[PDB]
Order: structure tokens, then C-alpha cells, then sequence
DNA sequence: CACTATTTTCGGCTACTATAAATAAATGTTTTTTTCGCAATAGT
DNA sequence: ACTATTGCGAAAAAAACATTTATTTATAGTAGCCGAAAATAGTG
């Protein structure tokens, strides 16, 4: 058990999971920032890559 | 891929100057052009954001109605600019 | 092997800030402040 | 809803004050755009 799943799981397997997945959910939860002024202008956060 | 693309930049300007010669706001937005940037591109020198162009040369039909109206008033740019 | 066409290769040119130092009526804006309007909010 | 009391918001404006309008020298320095020419490479 210990040797292919060790010690310090929690704060691997955590961390790991926030690099990948949860990185690309915040992003898509505060895309396409806005203004009223000038409304034909648009910018959009496509991904995200650390 | 940048320095052969910049010539063509200049290319469309030309024939610019020859044929002078002679929700909703997003759906037009997807209308534009889209382009990805190269950093190589939009690059920037001291020959930027400044007063003056490139004018054209002047022609032999040009000089005969110059000398023309040289000619006839002492030195008047006003009425001359409204005829090129 | 040799023509024809082209992509360099090389100036050529044309402009163009500068500089001061006048003149000067605009001719911009800035901070600083003050004015004035509207909406902000809440109680009519 | 609508009217009144509120705060800020925007804009005047004031005073200053540097920023524009046309000259002339060049001189060296960029920088853009244009051929001018010259070699080179595809292809006949």
C-alpha cells in the first residue's frame, strides 16, 4: 500500500487535482469580462495552462 | 513567417492610394476577421505613433496644371490643395 | 546547357524630429475648486 | 407612485501654463517606401 500510494497523500492528491481540473473552473465561472462602455468590445478566457 | 508577412501589409496600402487615384454588436464582431496574434508581428520601433506619412510623387500631369496656376496667382496653397 | 524571370542587393529618396528664439492668438489640457445636476435613496 | 432630501458627479472655470501656428541654418541619424540593378535559380 505504502508503496505505490504513500505518507502524504492528502496534500498530493489534493493539490494535484487543483493544478488539473479545478484551474479550468474558475476561468469558465468568470469568462468574457465586459464593459458598457463601447459594447462591441469583448475579451475571453479560453484555457488555462500552468 | 512575420518579415514575409509584413511586405504584404505594405502590399494592400498600395492599392489603396491607386484606387484613390481613380448580442447584435457581437454578431458582426464574429463577422470580423479572426486572427492569431505572432509576437513577431506587431513589433514596434522608433518609426511609430508619429506625425507624417509617406506622400506620393508627383507626376509631368501634375506639373502642368502646378505651373499653370503658379503662374496666374502669386503663391495661393488654399485653392491649389482643393484641386488635387 | 542556356534563357528567362525573380529575389535579392543597394543605394535613392523623401521625410523628419530636433535646436533656439523669437513673436503671438489660440490651444490645448491640467490641478484645484467650485458649481450644479441628477439620481439615490427612502419616506412620502 | 412620486416628491423631497442627499451625496456625489460631472463639468465649468480659473489660473496657470506648457502646447501649437509659420521661419532658417544644417548635420548626422532613422525610417519608411521605391525603385535600380544584378545575380541566381527555375526551367526550357
Amino acid at each position: 500500500f505504502l508503496k505505490v500510494k504513500g505518507l502524504v497523500k492528502q496534500h498530493l492528491d489534493s493539490f494535484n487535482y487543483f493544478v488539473d481540473t479545478d484551474l479550468k473552473k474558475i476561468i469558465k465561472a468568470n469568462q468574457l469580462i465586459l464593459s458598457d462602455v463601447d459594447p462591441e468590445f469583448y475579451l475571453k478566457y479560453v484555457d488555462i495552462r500552468v | 513567417m512575420a518579415k514575409k508577412a509584413k511586405l504584404e501589409k505594405r502590399r494592400h496600402l498600395r492599392e489603396l492610394r491607386m484606387r484613390a487615384r481613380q448580442k447584435n454588436a457581437s454578431i458582426e464582431n464574429e463577422y470580423k476577421e479572426k486572427v492569431d496574434e505572432n509576437p513577431f508581428a506587431n513589433l514596434y520601433n522608433y518609426g511609430s505613433y508619429g506625425r507624417g506619412s509617406y506622400t506620393d510623387p508627383w507626376t509631368v500631369e501634375e506639373m502642368i496644371k502646378f505651373y499653370k496656376a503658379l503662374s496666374m496667382w502669386g503663391t495661393d496653397f488654399n485653392l491649389i490643395s482643393q484641386l488635387y
